[PDB]
C-alpha cells in the first residue's frame, strides 16, 4: 500500500530550530538562509579578494 | 680526501617561517663586501640602486655609487672613456674576463656571489663555516703553495686565503668587527642578494595563511551544505 | 591466443600472408627510397649517378 | 689585540664538553700514530672532522646571542 | 524553447560534460586529481606565457633573462617559482592519477588509458625540456646525459643525436629549438586532454567499488563542481606554501651557477620525477638495455590492460593484490630514492632489487595473485 | 527581535543584484581591513627589523 | 550510458532527502567522525603500512651502509 | 578441508564485500557473458541485485558499512548468477568451436 | 610597451603573443566549423540546396 509508507526520522541531521514539528515554519527559514547565504557571501569575498 | 664534512644549523635571524632579514646586518655585510671582498668576487646581477630602500636611502646609495669610477662610452669618435657610477650601473668587476681572474688569483677563478648561497649546499650556514673554520692541516696532509686548509670546502683545500679577521674594517654604526661578526654580517648579505624577495615573499605567504585560514573551513562548510542532501539521504526497496 | 587455433584461421592466414609479403614490400621500397639508404640505393644501377 | 671575538671564547667552551674531547683524545691518538711513523699514506682528517662536527654543532648551538 | 543550455550547440558541450554529466555518487577525493592536472596544466600554461614574455632562448643571455625575471620584474619571481613548483605539482597530481587507474581498474577504459599513457610521455618530454631552458649547470649536463643515452641507439642513434642537437653537442641551436618545442608541447597536451575527455565521456567514469553506478548517478552540478573546487583550492594551498615558504626544497643549487662545458658536477641527477626511470635505467650495467628498461617500464605501464586475469574490477575486495600493490608503490618511492644517490654499495644491489621486484610485480605476481583470488572466491 | 542572519537575509542576500552589491562592498572593506591587519602583524612579527623601522637614523 | 534519460531500469526503489537549509552541514561532526575514520584505519593499517616500514628500514640501513662504506679501514 | 573452509570464511570476511551488503556475484565486472547472464535474469533477482548495489554504492558515497547483523554471512551468500554464466559460458564456447573449425 | 618606448621588452612579449595566437585562432577555427556544421553550407544561388545534396 502506497499509505503504508513513512518518511523517517531525520532528527538527528535537522537544525535545532527546526527540530520540533509541532510549531512552525516561516519564522526560523531566513535566519538559516541568511546563514548558509553569509558562508556563501564570505567565500566569495575571499576568493574576490 | 673525498669525504667532507656537513656544517651545522645556525640560530638566523631570518631561520623562522614568517621571520624577516635584518637590514642592520645587510648593510655592515655590504660595507664587508665593499671593503673586502670586492677586490676578488664579482656581483653581476645586483646594483646601486637594489640598495635602495633596503639597507641605504637615495642619497647613501648615490653617494655609493658616485664613489666608483665605471665604465662608458662610446662617445662622439669612437673612444672608451672613464665616468663617475650611477644609480642604475651594476657592482663593477674587479677583473675584465675570467681568465685575468685566474692569472691574478694562482689560476683559480673566484666565483661570481650572487647565487653563491642559493648555489652552495647548507647556504650561509656554508658561509659562515666556510669564513670561519680556516685551520691548520692535520698530519699526513702536504698542501701546496697558493693552497689552503678548509675543512667546509669540498677536498679541504681552497685556493682562498683567509679574507676577514679582528679588525677587518670599521663599520659606520660602532659594531665591534670581530671575525664571527662580520661572517654573520656578510652571511647576511649574500643571503639577501641571493633572495632579494625574501621579506616580500614572507609577507605574501603570511597573507596567505590567513586566507587559506579562512577559506578551508568556508569552502568545506559550502561543499558538506550542497552534500547534505545526499549524505542523509534514505533508501528503501518495497517489492509487491 | 587459443581462440584463432583452427583450419579456418590457418587458411585466412596462409591467404593473407603474399598481400602481406607485397606490403611489407612497398614499406621497405619507401623506407629506403625516403632515407636514401647507401646500402641498397648504391646497388641498384640507375640511381648510381646520382652519388 | 685587546678585542676579543666571541668565537674563540664559545669554542674552548664547547672544548671543554665531553664527547668532544672524547674526539680530541682520537685526534691525538691518530697524530701520535701517523706522525710518529714513516713511508705511510694515512691521513687523520676523518678525526679531526668528528671533531670539528661535535664542536661545532655545540658552537652553533650558542654562538649568535653574542654577536650584536 | 528557452532551454538555452542544451539547445545552444556551443553551451550544450559545456552543458553534457560538466553539468548534466551523470557522475557516480561514492567517487573520493582521488578522482579530484584529473581536474587537478588540467587547472595545473592551465596555471603552467599562464605562468609559462608569462615567462615567455621576458626570456631570451640565447646561450649568452638565458641565464641573465632569468635573472632579470627573478630581480627585475615586478612579481617575477612569483611567476617563475610557481611555473617551477607548478611542474611539480603538476607531476605529483599525475602519479596519483595514475596509481588510481591503477588501483581501481580504470585501465579497462583502454582508449582513454592509451591517451593517458601518451599524455604522460608528452608532459614529462615537456617538462625535461623545460628544465633544459634555464641553462645552469644542471640543465645542461642533464641535456647532455640524457642525449648520450638516446645515442646508445644501435646505428641511428648518433646521427639522430647530432641532428636532434643540431650540432656536436647541447649549444646554442638546442636551447633554442628546445624553447620552441617547450612552447608548443602544452598546447597538444592540451588537445590531447580533449580527446581524453571525449574517450572518457563516451564510455563512463569507474567509481572505487568497481560496480555498475548507473543505479546511483548524480549530475556532475553543483556536487562534483564545488569538490572540484575544493580540490584545487587545496591545491592552491600546498603550490602557494611551496612557492611562499620552501621554493628550493624541490629544485637543485647547482642550477643557480651558469652552465660550464669545462666543469662537470660530481653527481649529475635529474628532478625527482625522473628519478625512478634514472633508476631503472642506471641498474641494468649496460646502455641499450637501459634505454630499453625505461621505456620498456611506461610501456608496461601502457600494456597492464593486458594483464587483468580477475573478475572483478577495482581492489577494493582484493587484499591480496592491494598488498602487492602497496608494495609496489613502496618499491616506487625506493627506486625514487635511489636514483637521487651516487654508484656506490650498497646502491647498485639495492637499484637492481628494486627494478627486478617492480617488473616482477608488475608483470607476474598481480595475475598470479588474481587466480589466486578467483580460487579462493570459488569462482571457478 | 529577529536575528541578525534574518535581516542580512531579508535585506541583503534575498536578491542576487544585492547579494552582489554587498559582496563587492564587503570586498573593499574586507581588503582594507585584512591588509592592516597583516601588515600590523608580520610588523609586529619583524620589529627592528625592517627598513622602514631603522630608516629614520639614516634620513639625517 | 549516456544521459539521465536512460541509464538504468530500477523498480520499487524509494528515496528520502531533505533540503540543505533543513539540515546541519556538520550534523556530530566529531563524536561520529572520529570512529569511522578509526575504523577506517582499522581496515586498511595492515595493508598500507608494512610496506613503508620496510622501506623506512631499507632506508636507514642502505644511508648507515653509505656512512660506513665512506669511513677508513684501520688495517692499511 | 575444514581448515580451508575456516580460512576461507577468513578470507570472505577480509574482503569486505559482506559489510556493504553485496552478495558474491555482485561483484563481478559486468563482461560480456556477465551482462548477458544479467539479462537472462529473473526480475525478482534483477531488482534485489541493482538495489543491493545501488546500497552498496550509497554506503561506499558516505564512507561507511552496514550493522554488524545486517551483513551478508557465509553461509546465506547463493550464487544466482552462477548457472546462467556457465549456459553463457558455453554456449560461447559452441560458437567459438564452431568458427574454429 | 613595457617601458616608454619599443624597446627589448616589446620584442620578446611580442614574439610571445606572436608564437601564442595562431592555436587560438585554430580553435576558433574550431568553433567556426562547428557554428557552420550546425545549418551547412550555403550555395551560390541562395537557395535551399536540401533536395541537391552530395
Ligand atoms: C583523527 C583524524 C581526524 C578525524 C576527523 O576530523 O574526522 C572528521 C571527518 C570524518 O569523516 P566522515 O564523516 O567519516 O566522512 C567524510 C565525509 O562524509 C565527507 O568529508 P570528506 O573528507 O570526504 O570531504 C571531501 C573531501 C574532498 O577532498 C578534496 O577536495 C581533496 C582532493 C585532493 C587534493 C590534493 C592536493 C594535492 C596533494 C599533494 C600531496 O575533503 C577532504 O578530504 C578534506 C577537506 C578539508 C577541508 C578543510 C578543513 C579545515 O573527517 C573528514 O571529513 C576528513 C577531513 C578532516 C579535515
Ligand atoms: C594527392 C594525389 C593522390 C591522392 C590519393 C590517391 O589518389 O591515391 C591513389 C589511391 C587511392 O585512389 P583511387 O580511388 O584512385 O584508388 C584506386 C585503387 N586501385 C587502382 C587499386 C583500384 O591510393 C593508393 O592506392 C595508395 C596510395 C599510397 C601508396 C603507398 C605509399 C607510396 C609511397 C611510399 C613512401
Ligand atoms: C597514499 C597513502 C595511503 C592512502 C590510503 O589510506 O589508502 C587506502 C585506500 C583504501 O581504499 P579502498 O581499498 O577503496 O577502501 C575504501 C573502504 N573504506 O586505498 C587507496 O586510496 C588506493 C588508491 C591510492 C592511489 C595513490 C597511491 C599510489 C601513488 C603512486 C602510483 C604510481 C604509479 C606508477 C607511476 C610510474 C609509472
Ligand atoms: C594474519 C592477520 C594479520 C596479523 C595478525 C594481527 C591480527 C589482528 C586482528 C584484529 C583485526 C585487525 C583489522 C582487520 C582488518 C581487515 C583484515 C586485514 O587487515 O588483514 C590483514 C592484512 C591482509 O590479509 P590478507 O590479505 O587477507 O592475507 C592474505 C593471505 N592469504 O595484512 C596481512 O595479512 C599482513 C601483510 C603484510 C605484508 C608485508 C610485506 C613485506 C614486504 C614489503 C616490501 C616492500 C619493499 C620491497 C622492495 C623490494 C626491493 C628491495
Ligand atoms: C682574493 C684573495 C679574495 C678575497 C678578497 C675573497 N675571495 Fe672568496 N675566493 C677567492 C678565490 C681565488 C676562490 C676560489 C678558490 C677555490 O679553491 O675554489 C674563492 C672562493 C670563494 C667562495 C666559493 C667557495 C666554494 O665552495 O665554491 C666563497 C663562498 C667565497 N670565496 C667567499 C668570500 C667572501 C664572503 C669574501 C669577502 C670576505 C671573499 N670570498 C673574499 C678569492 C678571494
Ligand atoms: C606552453 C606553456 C609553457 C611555456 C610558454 C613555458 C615556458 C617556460 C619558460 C620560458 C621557462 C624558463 C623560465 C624558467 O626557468 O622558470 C620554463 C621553465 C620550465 N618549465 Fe615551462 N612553459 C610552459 C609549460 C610548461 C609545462 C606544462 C611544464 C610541465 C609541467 C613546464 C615545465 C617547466 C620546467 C620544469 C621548467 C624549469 C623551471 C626552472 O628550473 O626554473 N612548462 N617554461
Ligand atoms: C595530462 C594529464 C591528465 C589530465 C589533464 C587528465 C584528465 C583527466 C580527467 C579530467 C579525467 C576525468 C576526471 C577523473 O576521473 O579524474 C580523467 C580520468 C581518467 N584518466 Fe586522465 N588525465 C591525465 C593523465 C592521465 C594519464 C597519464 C592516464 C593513464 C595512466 C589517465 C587515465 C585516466 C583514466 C583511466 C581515467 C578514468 C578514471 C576513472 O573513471 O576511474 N589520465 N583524466
Ligand atoms: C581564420 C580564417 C578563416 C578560416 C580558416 C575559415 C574557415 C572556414 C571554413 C573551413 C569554411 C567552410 C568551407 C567554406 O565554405 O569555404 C568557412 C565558411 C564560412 N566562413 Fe570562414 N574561415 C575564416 C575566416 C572567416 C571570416 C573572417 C568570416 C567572416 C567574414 C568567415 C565567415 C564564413 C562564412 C559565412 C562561411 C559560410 C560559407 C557559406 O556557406 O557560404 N570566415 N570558413
Amino acid at each position: 500500500s502506497h499509505t503504508d509508507v513513512k518518511v523517517p526520522d531525520f532528527s538527528d541531521y535537522r537544525r535545532a530550530e527546526v527540530l520540533d514539528s509541532t510549531k512552525s515554519s516561516k519564522e526560523s527559514s531566513e535566519a538559516r538562509k541568511g546563514f548558509s547565504y553569509l558562508v556563501t557571501a564570505t567565500t566569495t569575498v575571499g576568493v574576490a579578494y | 680526501s673525498d669525504l667532507e664534512l656537513h656544517p651545522p644549523s645556525y640560530p638566523w635571524s631570518h631561520r623562522g617561517l614568517l621571520s624577516s632579514l635584518d637590514h642592520t646586518s645587510i648593510r655592515r655585510g655590504f660595507q664587508v663586501y665593499k671593503q673586502v671582498c670586492s677586490s676578488c668576487h664579482s656581483m653581476d646581477y645586483v646594483a646601486y640602486r637594489h640598495l635602495v630602500g633596503v639597507c641605504y636611502t637615495e642619497e647613501e646609495a648615490k653617494a655609493l655609487a658616485e664613489e666608483v669610477e665605471v665604465q662608458d662610452g662610446p662617445n662622439d669618435d669612437g673612444e672608451m672613456f672613464m665616468r663617475p657610477g650611477k644609480l642604475s650601473d651594476y657592482f663593477p668587476k674587479p677583473y675584465p674576463n675570467p681568465e685575468a681572474a685566474r692569472a691574478a688569483n694562482n689560476g683559480a677563478l673566484p666565483p661570481d656571489l650572487s647565487y653563491i648561497v642559493r648555489a652552495r649546499h647548507g647556504g650561509e650556514d656554508y658561509v659562515f663555516s666556510l669564513l670561519t673554520g680556516y685551520c691548520e692541516p692535520p698530519t699526513g696532509v702536504s698542501l701546496r703553495e697558493g693552497l689552503y686548509f678548509n675543512p667546509y670546502f669540498p677536498g679541504q683545500a681552497i685556493g682562498m686565503a683567509p679574507p676577514i679577521y679582528t679588525e677587518v674594517l670599521e663599520y659606520d654604526d660602532g659594531t665591534p668587527a670581530t671575525m664571527s661578526q662580520v661572517a654573520k654580517d656578510v652571511a647576511t648579505f649574500l643571503r639577501w642578494a641571493s633572495e632579494p624577495e625574501h621579506d616580500h615573499r614572507k609577507r605574501m605567504g603570511l597573507k596567505m595563511l590567513l586566507m587559506m585560514g579562512l577559506l578551508l573551513p568556508l569552502t568545506y562548510a559550502m561543499k558538506r551544505h550542497k552534500w547534505s542532501v545526499l549524505k542523509s539521504r534514505k533508501l528503501a526497496y518495497r517489492p509487491p | 591466443l587459443s581462440r584463432f587455433l583452427g583450419p579456418r584461421y590457418r587458411e585466412l592466414a596462409r591467404n593473407w600472408i603474399p598481400t602481406a609479403g607485397m606490403w611489407g614490400t612497398v614499406g621497405a621500397v619507401g623506407l629506403v627510397w625516403a632515407t636514401d639508404w647507401r646500402l641498397i640505393l648504391d646497388w641498384v644501377p640507375y640511381i648510381n649517378g646520382k652519388f | 689585540e685587546e678585542l676579543v671575538d666571541p668565537l674563540t671564547t664559545v669554542r674552548e667552551h664547547c672544548e671543554q664538553l665531553e664527547k668532544c674531547v672524547k674526539a680530541r683524545e682520537r685526534l691525538e691518538l691518530c697524530d701520535n700514530r701517523v706522525s710518529s711513523r714513516s713511508q705511510t699514506e694515512e691521513d687523520c682528517t676523518e678525526e679531526l672532522f668528528d671533531f670539528l662536527h661535535a664542536r661545532d654543532h655545540c658552537v652553533a648551538h650558542k654562538l649568535f646571542k653574542n654577536l650584536k | 524553447m528557452t532551454n538555452m543550455r542544451k539547445t545552444h550547440p556551443l553551451f550544450k558541450i559545456i552543458n553534457h560534460s560538466f553539468i548534466d554529466l551523470p557522475a557516480p555518487s561514492n567517487i573520493s577525493s582521488w578522482w579530484n586529481f584529473g581536474s587537478l592536472l588540467g587547472v595545473c596544466l592551465m596555471v603552467q600554461i599562464i605562468t609559462g606565457l608569462f615567462l615567455a614574455m621576458h626570456y631570451t632562448s640565447d646561450t649568452m643571455t638565458a641565464f641573465s633573462s632569468v635573472t632579470h625575471i627573478c630581480r627585475d620584474v615586478n612579481y617575477g619571481w612569483l611567476i617563475r617559482y610557481m611555473h617551477a613548483n607548478g611542474a611539480s605539482m603538476f607531476f605529483i597530481c599525475l602519479f596519483l592519477h595514475v596509481g588510481r587507474g591503477l588501483y581501481y581498474g580504470s585501465y579497462t577504459f583502454m582508449e582513454t588509458w592509451n591517451i593517458g599513457v601518451l599524455l604522460l610521455f608528452a608532459v614529462m618530454a615537456t617538462a625535461f625540456m623545460g628544465y633544459v631552458l634555464p641553462w645552469g649547470q644542471m640543465s645542461f649536463w642533464g641535456a647532455t646525459v640524457i642525449t648520450n643515452l638516446l645515442s646508445a641507439i644501435p646505428y641511428i642513434g648518433t646521427t639522430l643525436v647530432e641532428w636532434i642537437w643540431g650540432g656536436f653537442s647541447v649549444d646554442k641551436a638546442t636551447l633554442t629549438r628546445f624553447f620552441a618545442f617547450h612552447f608548443i608541447l602544452p598546447f597538444i597536451i592540451a588537445a590531447l586532454a580533449i580527446v581524453h575527455l571525449l574517450f572518457l565521456h563516451e564510455t563512463g567514469s569507474n567509481n572505487p567499488t568497481g560496480l555498475n553506478s548507473d543505479a546511483d548517478k548524480i549530475p556532475f552540478h553543483p556536487y562534483y563542481t564545488i569538490k572540484d573546487i575544493l580540490g584545487i583550492l587545496i591545491m592552491f594551498l600546498i603550490l602557494m606554501t611551496l612557492v611562499l615558504f620552501f621554493p628550493d626544497m624541490l629544485g637543485d643549487p647547482d642550477n643557480y651557477m651558469p652552465a660550464n662545458p669545462l666543469n662537470t658536477p660530481p653527481h649529475i641527477k635529474p628532478e625527482w620525477y625522473f628519478l625512478f626511470a634514472y633508476a631503472i635505467l642506471r641498474s641494468i650495467p649496460n646502455k641499450l638495455g637501459g634505454v630499453l628498461a625505461l621505456i620498456l617500464s611506461i610501456l608496461i605501464l601502457a600494456l597492464m590492460p593486458f594483464l587483468h586475469t580477475s573478475k572483478q574490477r577495482s581492489l577494493m575486495f582484493r587484499p591480496i593484490t592491494q598488498i602487492l600493490y602497496w608494495i609496489l608503490v613502496a618499491n616506487l618511492l625506493i627506486l625514487t630514492w635511489i636514483g637521487g644517490q651516487p654508484v656506490e654499495h650498497p646502491f647498485i644491489i639495492i637499484g637492481q632489487l628494486a627494478s627486478i621486484s617492480y617488473f616482477s610485480i608488475i608483470l607476474i605476481l598481480m595475475p598470479i595473485s588474481g587466480i589466486i583470488e578467483d580460487k579462493m572466491l570459488k569462482l571457478y | 527581535s529577529p536575528t541578525i542572519p534574518s535581516r542580512l537575509y531579508s535585506l541583503l542576500f534575498r536578491r542576487t543584484s544585492t547579494f552582489a552589491l554587498t559582496i563587492a562592498v564587503g570586498a573593499l572593506f574586507f581588503e582594507r581591513a585584512f591588509d592592516q591587519g597583516a601588515d600590523a602583524i608580520y610588523e609586529h612579527i619583524n620589529e627592528g627589523k625592517l627598513w622602514k623601522h631603522i630608516k629614520h637614523k639614516y634620513e639625517n | 550510458g549516456r544521459e539521465f534519460g536512460n541509464l538504468a531500469r530500477i523498480r520499487h526503489v524509494i528515496s528520502y532527502s531533505l533540503s540543505p537549509f533543513e539540515q546541519r552541514a556538520f550534523p556530530s561532526y566529531f563524536s561520529k567522525g572520529i570512529p569511522n575514520v578509526l575504523r577506517r584505519t582499522r581496515e586498511r593499517i595492515l595493508r598500507v603500512a608494512p610496506p613503508f616500514v620496510v622501506v623506512y628500514l631499507i632506508y636507514t640501513w642502505g644511508n648507515q651502509e653509505f656512512e660506513q662504506s665512506k669511513r677508513k679501514n684501520p688495517a692499511m | 578441508s575444514k581448515w580451508l573452509d575456516g580460512f576461507r570464511k577468513w578470507y570472505y570476511n577480509a574482503a569486505g564485500f559482506n559489510k556493504l551488503g553485496l552478495m558474491r556475484d555482485d561483484t563481478l565486472h559486468e563482461t560480456e557473458d556477465v551482462k548477458e547472464a544479467i539479462r537472462r535474469l529473473p526480475e525478482d533477482l534483477y531488482n534485489d541485485r541493482m538495489f543491493r548495489i545501488k546500497r552498496a554504492l550509497d554506503l561506499t558515497m558516505r564512507h561507511q558499512i552496514l550493522p554488524k547483523d545486517q551483513w551478508t554471512k557465509y553461509e546465506e551468500d547463493k550464487f544466482y548468477l552462477e548457472p546462467y554464466l556457465k549456459e553463457v559460458i558455453r554456449e560461447r564456447k559452441e560458437r567459438e568451436e564452431w568458427a574454429k573449425k
